[PDB]
RNA sequence: GGCUCUGUGGCGCAAUGGAUAGCGCAUUGGACUUCUAGAGAGCAAUUCAAAGGUUGUGGGUUCGAAUCCCACCAGAGUCG
C-alpha cells in the first residue's frame, strides 16, 4: 500500500488568544478597500494595496470561533438514530430548529451543525468535542445530508430565514375575416394552445421518481418572532437544492415538486464550487393584454 | 508541502496557512464556504474552509505542491488517550481563563479607581459560564490518512476519467500556465474567470467557456455569453485541447457597429 | 445586383449563406459606411467570406456570415481564423474576423473573434 | 401553484381587408411593397427593416412571424417565385430550412395569441421577445426560451439548458430588466410523428410557462 | 396547572458588570461599469459612507445593569 500521509494538527488557541477574541469588534474589513484595478502595470501602489488586502484577509481566515460555555448548550451525536440529543435545555434557537420526541430535545444534522458553526451548541462524539471538519465530515454524508444541501441551509439561516426539513385546401387558417370584432375575440379564437400549470398532471409522476426532491420549508425572516413548530402554516418556499453541474431539472421534475409542493413557491439551490445561486421556477399566466 | 482532505470528490482546505500559500505561490485562491467567527450570520464575507475546485486539486497534485489524502474514519485506538488529553487541556484552559479574568477585572478597577471612590463618596453621603472553548475549524489532533490516487476514478475522487473533467482540467492547466488568476464563473455563465492578477485588487476580462473542439457550439449561447461579458466589461474566450498537446482560445468580443 | 451575383458566382456552400452573406455586405456598406468592401469566398468549407476596408488608408476587415440554424464547432472557428489570415494578406497581426450572425428577420449582431487574448 | 408575479411593464422615456405578398427568397422571407411594410409594422410591429434597426425609414419577417401571419391571421400569402405555397407546404419547407420551426412557432403563436407582440431575442441570447403594446411604447419585459416534450416528458431538446446557459441568460435579462420565461411545450406522447405534418396537432398541443427568476437571499428576507 | 426557554435599531443578531450598545440584510447618499430594440441593472464591475434604540415594563443589589436578582406582560416547547 502506499505510505501513509500525516496530516498536521490545527490551530490550538491559549487563554489569551481566546480573551482577544471575546474582546474583538465584528467590523468586518473591507473587501479589496477602494475600487477594483483593471490593468496591473507593476506600480508600487498597487503592490502596498494587494499586500494591505492580503494581509486584511489573512488576519481574518486566521480567526476561531470563541465562545463562553455558559451559553454553549452541550449536545451529544448519536449516529445510529441520526440526529443530535441536547444535553443541557435549548435556547432561543429551539423556537424555530430542533424537535421534542420521547421527551428529549433533539436536533437534526445539519441543524446541529449550523448551530456549531455559529456557536450556539458545543457538539460531541463519544465524549469528544466536534470540531467543524469533523462535524463536516461526519453529519454530511449521502445517507443523513450532503454537504450541497448544508451549504444552502447555513446560508439561508444565516441570513435569518427557518429552513425546516421537508415532511411530507383541407387545412385553413385560423381565423377569418367573419370573427375580427373585437382584439379579445381573436386573441381567444387563435388562442387553441391550451395552457397549463406545473401540478396539472401531477399526481402520476410521483412513482417516476429519482433525481431531485424537495428538501427544506422556508419561513422568512420576520416569521421568526412568532413561530409556531406544532402549527407554523403555509412556508414562504419549499427548496430543492442541484448543483452547477448538475443538469436543470426536466419539465417532469418541475411537474412532480411542484404537484409535491402545492401553493408554495419553488426554489432551487444551485451550488458552483462555493457560490449559491438561489433560482427559482415558477409557474405563470401571462395576462390577456 | 500541502494536504487536502478529499471525500465525495470534495477538496476543502482547513487551514490558513494553507490558503495563503495557494493564493501567493501558486495562484490559486479557490473559495470560501464556512462561517465567518467574528459575524456568523453574514453572507458577505465568509469562512475557513476552502472548496478548491476538483481541477484545482489535481493540478496542485500533479505539480508536487499538494498531496491528496482522503478523508480519515474514526479508529477505535486513540479514544482513551484523546479523553484523558482533552479533560487535561480542558481543565488548563479552566485555570489559565479565570486567572486571566482575575488579572482583567483587577486591572481595569485599578482605573477606575478614585472614580468609584467619587461614586461610593456621593452615593454615601447624599466561574463556570465564564469560561471560554474553542470551535475549532479544524482538526486539533493530528491524523494517518491515506493518500488519493487521482488518475484512477474511485468512490472518493470520481473525476477521473470523465470527459466534462478532463478537458477542464486541460483548460485550467493551460491558463495556469500563463500566470493567470482563475476562480469559477457559475453566475457569469463561464467555466473560469480570468484575472491578471490577485481577483481582490484586480478585476478579469475573459469569461472562459470549457468548449471540446467536436463539441457543437449553440450560437444563441456564444451571443449571451458574448453580451454578458459586454454588459460586465470582460471578453468571452473559448477553450478547448487539441490532440498535439496544445490549447487554442478565441477571445469573442463585441464589435461595436 | 452586381455583388449578389459577386457571392453567388463561386458556386460555394447553400443559398442561405449566399443570402446571409448579401445582408451583412449591406449592412457594413451601407449603414457603417466602411471605405470599402469585396467580396470573397471560401471553397475549403463551403463558405462565403467578405474583405472590407473600415477606415479609408487602414487595413482589411475579415467579414464570416452566418446564420443563426448553423453550428459552430472551435475547430471550425480555427479553421476560419486561418482562412481569414490567408485573406489579410499574411500580415503579422494576430488572425480575426467577424460572425455576424443573421436570424430570418435581417437582425444581424457582429462579434468579431481573434485569435489568442483580446482585452476589452 | 404559485403562480408568478406580473411585475409592470415598464415605459419607455421617450416615445415615438387586404391579402399581403410576400417573397421566399434564398429560405428567407421578404416583403417589398411599402404600404404592406408600413401597415406591417404599424399594425402589430411585424418584421423588421431591411437594412436599418427597427423600421425601414431609410421589411423581412422571420419564419414564425411569417407562418403566423399567414395560419393565425390568413392575411399574408408566402411565394416561391411562382407559387402560392399552402400552409401545409410551409409547414414543411419552413421544418426543412429550420429543423426547429414547429417548436418556435408554436410558442410563438401562443405568446401573440396572448395579445404581446414578440420580437426575435438574438441579443440578448433567447428565441423570442414581447414587448407589450409594441417595441417602441414599452420596454420588452420577456425573454422567451422554448423547448418541446411529450405528455410522459420526454423529447428532444431543442436548446439544451445547462445552468451555466441558464445563469448567464438570467443575469443578461437581468442587466436590461427583462424576464427569462421558459415555454416548454407539451405534446401528447400517442401522436404520431405524422399529424406534425399538419398544423391542427397545436389544438392538441399544451403550453407551459415557466418563469425562471433569480431569487436574491438576501432581498426576500422580509416583507 | 406545573416546568424549561425567548424578549437588544424595521428584520436576524453581538456585546452578558465599565469607551460611542455595536455587525449584516434592509433604507438613503458617493464613486465607477454596461446598457444594442435598456431612468434602470450592478452577483469577484464592483467598491465606499451615513442615519437608524422604550435593551418588555416595574423594583432591588451595586459607584455604572442590555449584563445579576425578584414581580409581573407577551411568545414558544414539554408534561399532564
Ligand atoms: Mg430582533
Amino acid at each position: 500500500e502506499p505510505a501513509a500521509v500525516e496530516v498536521p494538527a490545527g490551530r490550538v488557541l491559549s487563554a489569551r488568544e481566546l480573551f482577544a477574541a471575546r474582546s474583538r469588534s465584528q467590523k468586518l474589513p473591507q473587501r479589496s478597500h477602494g475600487p477594483k484595478d483593471f490593468l496591473p502595470d507593476g506600480s508600487a501602489a498597487q503592490a502596498e494595496r494587494l499586500r494591505r488586502c492580503r494581509e486584511e484577509l489573512w488576519q481574518l481566515l486566521a480567526e476561531q470561533r470563541v465562545e463562553r460555555l455558559g451559553s454553549l448548550v452541550a449536545a451529544e451525536w448519536r449516529p445510529e438514530e441520526g440526529f443530535v440529543e441536547l444535553k443541557s435545555p435549548a435556547g432561543k434557537f429551539w423556537q424555530t430548529m430542533g424537535f421534542s420526541e420521547q421527551g428529549r430535545q433533539r436536533l437534526h444534522p445539519e441543524e446541529a451543525l449550523y448551530l456549531l458553526e455559529c456557536g450556539s451548541i458545543h457538539l460531541f462524539h463519544q465524549d469528544l468535542p466536534l470540531s467543524i471538519q469533523e462535524a463536516y465530515q461526519l453529519l454530511l454524508t449521502d445517507h443523513t445530508v450532503t454537504f450541497l444541501q448544508y451549504q444552502v441551509f447555513s446560508h439561508l439561516k444565516r441570513l435569518g430565514y427557518v429552513v425546516r426539513r421537508f415532511q411530507p385546401q383541407p387545412v385553413t387558417p385560423l381565423l377569418s375575416p367573419g370573427q375580427a370584432s373585437s382584439p379579445a375575440v381573436v386573441l381567444q379564437h387563435i388562442s387553441v394552445l391550451q395552457t397549463t400549470h406545473l401540478p396539472d398532471g401531477g399526481a402520476r409522476l410521483l412513482e417516476k421518481s429519482g433525481g431531485l426532491e424537495i428538501i427544506f420549508d422556508v419561513y422568512q425572516a420576520d416569521a421568526v418572532a412568532t413561530f409556531r413548530k406544532n402549527n407554523p402554516g403555509k412556508p414562504y418556499a419549499r427548496m430543492c437544492i442541484s448543483g452547477f453541474d448538475e443538469p436543470v431539472p426536466d419539465l417532469c421534475s418541475l411537474k412532480r415538486l411542484s404537484y409535491q409542493s402545492g401553493d408554495v413557491p419553488l426554489i432551487f439551490a444551485l451550488v458552483d464550487h462555493g457560490d449559491i445561486s438561489f433560482y427559482s421556477f415558477r409557474d405563470f399566466t401571462l395576462p390577456q393584454d | 508541502m500541502l494536504v487536502v482532505e478529499v471525500a465525495n470528490g470534495r477538496s476543502l482546505v482547513w487551514g490558513a496557512e494553507a490558503v495563503q500559500a495557494l493564493r501567493e505561490r501558486l495562484g490559486v485562491g479557490g473559495r470560501t464556504v464556512g462561517a465567518l467567527p467574528r459575524g456568523p450570520r453574514q453572507n458577505s464575507r465568509l469562512g475557513l474552509p476552502l472548496l478548491l475546485m476538483p481541477e484545482e486539486a489535481r493540478l496542485l497534485a500533479e505539480i508536487g505542491a499538494v498531496t491528496l489524502v482522503s478523508a480519515p474514519r474514526p479508529d477505535s485506538r486513540h479514544h482513551s488517550l484523546a479523553l484523558t488529553s482533552f479533560k487535561r487541556q480542558q481543565e488548563e484552559s479552566f485555570q489559565e481563563q479565570s486567572a486571566l479574568a482575575a488579572e482583567a477585572r483587577e486591572t481595569r478597577r485599578q482605573e477606575l479607581l478614585e472614580k468609584i471612590t467619587e461614586g461610593q463618596a456621593a452615593k454615601k453621603q447624599k466561574p463556570r459560564s465564564a469560561l471560554l472553548v474553542q470551535l475549532a475549524t479544524a482538526r486539533p489532533r493530528p491524523v494517518k490518512a491515506r493518500p488519493l490516487d487521482w488518475r484512477v476514478q474511485s468512490k472518493d475522487w470520481p473525476h477521473a476519467g470523465r470527459p466534462a473533467h478532463e478537458l477542464r482540467y486541460s483548460i485550467y492547466r493551460d491558463l495556469w500556465e500563463r500566470g493567470f488568476f482563475l476562480s469559477a464563473a457559475g453566475k457569469f455563465g463561464g467555466d473560469f474567470l480570468v484575472y491578471p492578477g490577485d481577483p481582490l485588487r484586480f478585476h478579469a476580462h475573459y469569461i472562459a467557456q470549457c468548449w471540446a473542439p467536436e463539441d457543437t457550439i449553440p450560437l444563441q449561447d456564444l451571443v449571451a455569453a458574448g453580451r454578458l461579458g459586454t454588459s460586465v466589461r470582460k471578453t468571452l474566450l473559448l477553450c478547448s485541447p487539441q490532440p498535439d498537446g496544445k490549447v487554442v482560445y478565441t477571445s469573442l468580443q463585441w464589435a461595436s457597429l | 445586383h452586381p455583388k449578389y451575383l459577386e457571392m453567388m458566382e463561386l458556386d460555394i456552400g447553400d443559398a442561405t449563406q449566399v443570402y446571409v452573406a448579401f445582408l451583412v455586405y449591406l449592412d457594413l456598406m451601407e449603414s457603417k459606411s466602411w471605405h470599402e468592401v469585396n467580396c470573397v469566398g471560401l471553397p475549403e468549407l463551403q463558405l462565403i467570406c467578405l474583405v472590407g476596408t473600415e477606415i479609408e488608408g487602414e487595413g482589411l476587415q475579415t467579414v464570416v456570415p452566418t446564420p443563426i440554424t448553423a453550428s459552430l464547432s472551435h475547430n471550425r472557428i480555427r479553421e476560419i481564423l486561418k482562412a481569414s489570415r490567408k485573406l489579410q494578406g499574411d500580415p503579422d497581426l494576430p488572425m480575426s474576423f467577424t460572425l455576424a450572425i443573421v436570424e430570418s428577420d435581417s437582425t444581424i449582431v457582429y462579434y468579431k473573434l481573434t485569435d489568442g487574448f483580446m482585452l476589452p | 401553484m404559485a403562480e408568478a408575479v406580473f411585475h409592470a411593464p415598464k415605459r419607455k422615456r421617450r416615445v415615438y381587408f387586404k391579402i399581403f405578398r410576400a417573397e421566399m427568397i434564398n429560405n428567407n422571407v421578404i416583403v417589398r411593397n411599402a404600404e404592406d411594410i408600413e401597415q406591417l409594422y404599424g399594425k402589430g410591429y411585424f418584421g423588421k427593416g431591411i437594412l436599418s434597426r427597427s423600421r425601414p425609414s431609410f421589411l423581412q419577417l422571420s419564419l414564425e412571424e411569417a407562418f403566423f401571419l399567414v395560419y393565425a391571421l390568413g392575411c399574408l400569402s408566402i411565394y416561391y417565385e411562382k407559387e402560392p405555397l399552402t400552409i401545409v407546404k410551409l409547414w414543411k419547407a419552413f421544418t426543412v430550412v429550420q429543423p426547429t420551426f414547429r417548436t418556435t412557432y408554436m410558442a410563438y403563436h401562443y405568446f401573440r395569441s396572448k395579445g404581446w407582440v414578440p420580437k426575435v431575442g438574438l441579443k440578448y441570447g433567447t428565441d423570442l421577445l414581447l414587448y407589450r403594446k409594441g417595441p417602441p411604447f414599452y420596454h420588452a419585459s420577456y425573454s422567451v426560451i422554448i423547448e418541446l416534450v411529450d405528455d410522459h416528458f420526454e423529447g428532444s431538446l431543442r436548446r439544451p439548458l445547462s445552468w451555466k446557459s441558464l445563469a448567464a441568460l438570467s443575469r443578461v435579462s437581468v442587466n436590461v430588466s427583462k424576464e427569462l420565461m421558459l415555454c416548454y411545450l407539451i405534446k401528447p406522447s400517442t401522436m404520431t410523428d405524422k399529424e406534425m405534418e399538419s398544423p391542427e396537432c397545436m389544438k392538441r398541443i399544451k403550453v407551459q410557462e415557466v418563469i425562471l427568476s433569480r431569487w436574491v437571499s438576501s432581498r426576500e428576507r422580509s416583507d
